[PDB]
């Protein structure tokens, strides 16, 4: 959620995820599924958003309705923050673990550093159970497994709330053994004295001699349990791998490209048409497929004849269209109609406020037979208004 | 006095007395909280902030202002020696309420995750020292010097069982980094933290005793500052026009 | 007579507390499944409902009671018996009090809320059910309730008549410069307010070997 | 008096009174403009830094300063409640006899590229609110928060004309980017501006509302460290040894 409220072009220039997925929509406490999809980084990075060199993936989500179990990106599992690199593609997926029963929406999310959160697409997930229930848990390297809901808690209070106390008794003992008015008055008066003396700092001069020793203790104690500890471990991990296959944007012999040639977005607000020049750098004759923009997917029905497993909200069934398969080797300059309430929905038609006129995302082209072959979108459009 | 008997003299200062303790008590804490939230934020709400270097830095530095101010306020007009606690329990307690109420209650993340510096111990060397030699130049070094030491060490009791060490697929990890993962914050990428990342510069193996030893010469410092602080603070001046 | 009362401070201390517990249990419930999506009809119903409403609530109880408070100021301020001083400035410490607890709810409770909530969302909006509560109620009442304080003191006390604390003017006004994104001048200054008070206090008897 | 007549007293006093006011006007835009020209820039140059997030801040906290100390030198001193718009209407006669003499009259940069950020309208706000409150505290609260909110509405009516879109060789663009990119400057490459260019954290929609607000309470704090300026400034002190 919110994300709805992020600049267009932002959204648009940045991150396009695409072959998101969510394994299950349904879960009881405990039971795990992945969030899993590939994200492209968009070649022209804007300049408001800092080097996705360091960055971190994520599962957008209110909370941990879900515990997240491990994740990967790269080919890596990636617990710390990693470098994505502009222009290329990258796979990624999140193990997930049912913990408070509800209704929840959950997104694949990265976070760039000098950046903002990027939202990627989310599915309504179920969870339930009991909160009760919930477990993880967890192998340490001693051979021991914690419960980490619960694991470390009650030695933080058996250490905290005596504090806290001794802390308490400190402050009631001195304002009852001569007290605030009766010490303003003396202090005000001639001098204190008659307020502290020895043995007042004999009492703290104990107390301090105890705490002192408490402290020790509790120290010693702990070293005791727990002999052999390690530093938290932080830093960005090594470069991650791109998707190789097969494919995939500016991979191997076989690509598409695609130019775009200026386009027009009417304010308000439902379409978007643009001039694309394609170079079908493939062996085989393609069909325009598929725009997707900010997590939105624009099929056209003429390919996805019908019709896939995908989240409400963001499925439109109106990227239309011309039918004239793309012959090998061939360049030639289509005529793109982007139509479907879900852009003024999603608010990529709030693009007329922002800084920065200028669409961006990938268009799928398909083989007669399986072959989904990519390629980047984005430049200039101008705005109609009314 | 303008008391009809010594009974209601009596009753009216044990009171008065009462109202004025509570008043202060929770007008240092909303003032002490703010500030500190604000600055040492961040390394107190986490426990994967906790690191060997920036944590026992940050926060005694930021966390004796409002002990010396309190000092400052309690020592110089009552001498009653218990500004650093007064004001650091105050914090405990606001934080604490806070992470029970709302982090684990509201949002339910687990308290392991959302536990406050431990801070009761060095406010008590602090104040005790003011006790012993009642002077705040003697306290604002030493005592304060003390502050910084300590606080590690009055820490490491709740924070050493997370510092304990898991394997996960081939990566090793500290519970606290695992219990950070694993309990999904939407806006606390691993990158945002700054805590000790290493250099080429650290010999050693003495990553905390220098953090402990910076800390307590910095706050010498703020001590003096905030001392004066506090005494402004407590100015009784009327100014005539505004 | 009895110079110390103290009904006053219940009432506004139980009013209070019931309050915010009203507010942080309606939060936990309306929270979630309405407060998640700025974007949803929801949103408008349960979260800013509040907000449209408590602005204008707050602005108008607190020109309402400084108003009041002036309308009703001792016109013969000057002339007040030791005693009746004595009761003024317990009442003093009583309005001190309710603004005690004002200020642990508003500045501790709601502003370290605000911290889990930044966990919880990514944000639709700026007006967030954290915020709503905290920047646009938690703090504007503590606020009336300061200037009230100050107030108060102002019309019935001869000392904060002809003069502005300059504590107490730090206490009313320090409020109004909170502000968050995107060291130390803060409000704290209650110090120089309860030492007017203990100097005042100490005045009102001449015969004090009694302490 | 040490006066021949009345006649005489009166002359004398009618023509001190212009001379002042002549010397304090001249006196203050001197100040005011060196300190803005080398501050809010830059911003006040170019049409086409005039954007919705960086000019409408920068521009009323930089500006705020002046008003404060004339308003503290004129109303302390006379109760006169004119400081803020004295101030004000001087930067802005300083600025647009440059702008047209100048940046126009010397360079033949068009007026459209070069003019001023409309200042008068919030300087009577600031003016009025002391006048009815005889406070600085108000006003520096009160006074200073219609100051910032008021600076964008009141340059709107100059500026919109400009952020008319135009599609220059299939990319859109402002008039105002257009002045700019036409009627070429030699050290002012789009890039030093300094002018909003986006960010993931902004949600709506609301970037003009949030600068205008924020702008508003950045000034209070400006607002009341200048009034403590302008009574310095005003100090009648002598001192003996140089
Ligand atoms: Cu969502
Ligand atoms: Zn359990
Ligand atoms: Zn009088």
């Amino acid at each position: 959620h919110g994300e709805k409220s992020q600049q267009a072009f932002l959204r648009m220039r940045t991150l396009n995820w695409y072959d998101v997925q969510w394994s299950k929509t349904t879960v009881n406490v405990n039971e795990e599924m992945i969030l899993s999809g590939k994200v492209h980084v968009f070649s022209a990075w804007p300049q408001a958003v800092a080097n996705p060199r360091v960055s971190f993936l994520n599962a957008g989500e209110p909370g941990p309705v879900l515990v997240r179990t491990a994740q990967f990106i790269g080919e890596q599992f990636a617990p710390r923050s990693v470098s994505l690199e502009i222009g290329k593609d990258y796979a990624f997926s999140i193990n997930l673990r049912g913990r408070r029963a509800g209704r929840w929406h959950v997104h694949a999310q990265i976070n760039v550093e000098g950046g903002g959160p990027i939202i990627g697409p989310g599915q309504w997930i179920e969870i339930k159970g009991d909160m009760k229930d919930f477990t993880d848990p967890v192998t340490l390297l001693d051979g021991s497994t914690v419960d980490l809901e619960n694991y470390g808690i009650s030695r933080i209070y058996a250490w905290h709330l005596p504090w806290l106390a001794v802390g308490a008794a400190w402050i009631l003992f001195w304002f009852i053994r001569k007290g605030i008015i009766a010490s303003y008055v003396r202090v005000a008066e001639g001098r204190p004295d008659d307020v502290i003396g020895d043995d007042d700092r004999r009492i703290g001069a104990i107390v301090l001699a105890l705490t002192i020793l408490a402290t020790i203790v509790g120290y010693a104690v702990t070293n005791s349990t727990f002999p052999r500890t390690i530093p938290l471990q932080a830093g960005l991990q090594k470069p991650l791998t791109p998707i190789e296959t097969e494919g995939t944007v500016g991979v191997g012999k076989e690509q598409v490209t695609t130019e775009l040639n200026g386009g027009v977005y009417k304010v308000p607000g439902r379409e978007l048409t643009i001039n694309v020049k394609v170079k079908n750098g493939t062996s085989q004759p393609v069909r325009l497929g598929e725009y997707t923009a900010a997590g939105l997917r624009f099929l056209n029905p003429t390919v996805f004849t019908q019709k896939p497993d995908f989240p409400d909200y963001l499925l439109a069934d109106r990227g239309l269209s011309n039918d004239d398969v793309i012959a090998p080797g061939e360049s030639k300059e289509i005529v793109v109609k982007i139509q479907d309430a879900r852009w003024d929905i999603e608010r990529l038609s709030d693009l007329a406020y922002d800084t920065d006129s200028q669409v961006g995302g990938l268009l799928f082209f398909f083989t007669p037979d399986g072959k989904r072959f990519a390629a980047e979108i984005g430049g200039p459009v101008i705005p109609k208004f009314v | 006095g303008p008391f009809n008997s010594v009974a209601e003299a009596a009753g009216c200062v044990a009171t008065t007395d009462w109202m004025l303790l509570v008043l202060l008590f929770f007008a240092v804490l909303g003032g002490y909280h703010v500030h500190f939230m604000l600055t040492a934020g961040d390394w107190d709400f986490w426990v994967d902030w906790k690191d060997r270097r920036m944590w026992p830095t940050v926060l005694p530095i930021l966390g004796v202002t409002f002990c010396a101010a309190s000092q400052a306020f309690w020592w110089v007009n009552f001498r009653l020696p218990f500004g650093a606690v007064f004001a650091v329990l105050g914090l405990m307690i606001g934080e604490w309420i806070n992470r029970y109420v709302n982090f684990w209650g509201w949002t339910y993340f687990p308290i392991s995750l959302v536990f406050p510096s431990a801070m009761i111990v060095p406010a008590i060397w602090l104040d005790v020292i003011l006790l012993l030699s009642g002077s705040y130049v003697i306290t604002a070094v030493v005592g304060s010097l003390g502050w910084g030491l300590l606080f590690y060490p009055n820490n490491w009791p709740a924070i050493a069982a997370f510092h304990q060490a898991t394997e996960q697929h081939g990566q090793l990890m500290t519970l606290a980094d695992l219990i950070g993962l694993h309990f999904v914050r939407t806006s606390m990428p691993e990158y945002i933290r700054m805590v000790e990342r290493g250099t080429l510069r650290t010999f050693g193996k003495d990553v905390v005793p220098v953090a402990a030893f910076f800390s307590g010469f910095v706050s010498m410092m703020v001590y003096f500052l905030w001392w004066f602080m506090g005494r402004w603070y407590s100015t009784t001046k009327r100014i005539e026009q505004i | 007579e009895s110079v110390v009362d103290l009904r006053g401070m219940w009432i506004g201390l139980a009013v209070l507390n019931v309050f915010y517990l009203i507010v942080r249990i309606y939060e936990q419930v309306f929270g979630w499944r309405a407060g998640l999506d700025s974007f949803a009809p929801e949103f408008q119903t349960y979260w800013m409902s509040i907000l449209w409403t408590e602005i204008p609530l707050e602005l108008v109880s607190g020109l309402g009671l400084a108003g009041y408070l002036w309308k009703t100021r001792d016109r013969n301020v000057d002339a007040v018996a030791p005693r009746e001083e004595m009761r003024r400035l317990v009442v003093l410490v009583q309005w001190l009090v309710v603004y005690g607890i004002a200020i642990y709810w508003g500045a501790s409770f709601f502003t370290e809320q605000d911290g889990a909530w930044h966990m919880t969302v990514i944000r639709d909006t700026d007006f967030t059910p954290s915020h709503i509560i905290e920047f646009y109620m938690s703090y504007p009442i503590y606020s009336v309730i300061a200037v009230g304080a100050f107030f108060y003191a102002k019309t019935r006390i001869p000392y904060f008549a002809h003069g502005y604390s300059l504590a107490f003017l730090i206490v009313a006004i320090g409020p109004f410069m909170i502000i968050p994104n995107v060291f130390g001048w803060m409000a704290l200054g209650v110090f120089g307010v309860v030492l007017q008070i203990l100097g005042r206090i100490h005045a009102l008897i001449g015969k004090e070997g009694v302490a």
